[PDB]
């Protein structure tokens, strides 16, 4: 079917400008039955429509009132691609962008619906560089006989910006996993901690590595965490 | 220049209850154009109802669209803990072309439950690097409210740690928490006993988990 692919920075600086694209697999960017679209969104001013292009034996294009001099989209029809250019960015621009699919069901009658949605990019309007984290075990500690569940971790410190990826055993464990939301440290750089819970019978037998991933600075790391 | 207004904003109800939610708009919405989204946890958008009335492909019976002109609901029968999620609603026109709601809050109420609590001393790793970081896990617990004291040496810590806690579990409808003491090195080892305490509506008196450092 088909596949919406969200590429571009993660941190852009104020006043400069915000690029996105959105590669399609499994539909045409030209197809004359559908619309695709921007969206983002923000914990202050939630979903928020931004633009969409759409090809009708000419290319379209609607942009957002509030936005419509700041804004461009343009489609790529060699790539299947459509891409975001925001400038003159502010902190208010700071959210995870979406890019869509439109479609009208049952068209003439129908109306809109967003009906696919990619998986989205936050992208941070900040001025500091980006840091990747270090990354420390919480190690299982008197655990081996204690109810036989150990709880074990990762603590992923001293990032900027978000977001940062944990996995563990490569995605084989992810049953009791936690990954909690990052905080601010007064730094400025952020700080994660991702725990899972296992059997204390398989310390001993079991490796557990969790697979850290900060993309802003081309950081991985594959950290192991075993008993005391 | 159409604004939809949803309420409530925030909703607790159990698994097999039914949730109605609202959707105002400020002027008549032509109805083939209103539509209804969930968004789960760390998840995107997935629609739910288009054209008022219309489930999207594979969306379960117990959703259902209704309402016209200004008012509009969006009625979950049976609720499942998986149902946890915010909803939102959405329309065109031609002067203000989309807008959405701005989403009502489902949380899933369960009993109650109290929490598990770990306690991890700082890596050998990081003092190296002159900070101590002292890490208390709380693990599925019901209700959110929780308290967590920090005290080393038995004096208690005030300004120097940091909690976050995740969103209801999609299955079983618990919290975690994770809460971080931040001391420097030099203090760390300075003291010998750190301890965190515990208070939950589950816990009949407080849980401590502890250690002492270099055990």
């Amino acid at each position: 079917q088909v596949q919406l692919q969200q590429s571009g920075p993660g941190l852009v600086k104020p006043s400069q400008t915000l690029s996105l694209t959105c590669a399609i697999s499994g539909d045409s960017v030209s197809s004359n039955s559908v619309a695709w679209n921007w969206i983002r969104q923000s914990p202050s001013r939630g979903l928020e429509w931004l633009g969409r292009t759409y090809f009708r034996s000419k290319w379209y294009t609607d942009y957002a009132e509030s936005l419509k001099s700041r804004m461009t989209i343009n489609p790529d029809t060699s790539k299947n691609e459509f891409s975001l250019h925001l400038k003159s960015v502010t902190s208010d621009d700071t959210a995870v962008y979406y890019c869509v699919r439109g479609i009208i069901f049952n068209w003439p009658l129908g109306g809109w619906s967003f009906d696919l949605w990619g998986r989205g990019t936050l992208v941070s309007v900040s001025s500091p560089s980006t840091k990747g984290p270090s990354v420390f075990p919480l190690a299982p500690s008197s655990k081996s006989t204690s109810g036989g569940t150990a709880a074990l971790g990762c603590l992923v410190k001293d990032y900027f910006p978000e977001p940062v990826t944990v996995s563990w055993n490569s995605g084989a464990l992810t049953s009791g996993v936690h990954t909690f939301p990052a905080v601010l440290q007064s730094s400025g750089l952020y700080s994660l901690s991702s725990v899972v819970t296992v059997p204390s019978s398989s310390l001993g037998t079991q490796t557990y590595i969790c697979n850290v991933n900060h993309k802003p600075s081309n950081t991985k790391v594959d950290k192991r965490v075993e008993p005391k | 220049e159409i604004v939809l207004t949803q309420s409530p904003g925030t909703l607790s109800l159990s698994p097999g209850d039914s949730a109605t939610l609202s959707c105002r708009a400020s002027q008549s919405v032509a109805s083939s154009y209103l539509a209804w989204y969930q968004q789960k946890p760390g998840q995107s958008p997935r629609l739910l109802i288009y054209a008022t009335i219309n489930r999207a492909a594979d969306i379960p019976d117990r959703f259902s669209g209704s309402g016209s002109g200004t008012d509009f609901a969006l009625t979950i029968s049976r609720l499942e803990p998986e149902d946890f999620a915010v909803y939102y609603c959405q329309q065109f026109d031609s002067s203000s072309m989309y807008t959405f709601g701005q989403g009502t809050k489902l949380e899933i109420t369960r009993t109650v439950a109290a929490p598990s609590v770990f306690i991890f001393p700082p890596s050998d790793e990081q003092l190296k690097s002159g900070t101590a970081s002292v890490v208390c896990l709380l693990n599925n617990f019901y209700p959110r409210e929780a308290k967590v004291q920090w005290k080393v040496d038995n004096a208690l810590q005030s300004g120097n740690s940091q909690e976050s806690v995740t969103e209801q579990d999609s299955k079983d409808s618990t919290y975690s928490l994770s809460s971080t003491l931040t001391l420097s090195k030099a203090d760390y080892e300075k003291h010998k006993l750190y301890a965190c305490e515990v208070t939950h509506q589950g816990l009949s008196s407080p849980v401590t988990k502890s250690f002492n450092r270099g055990e």
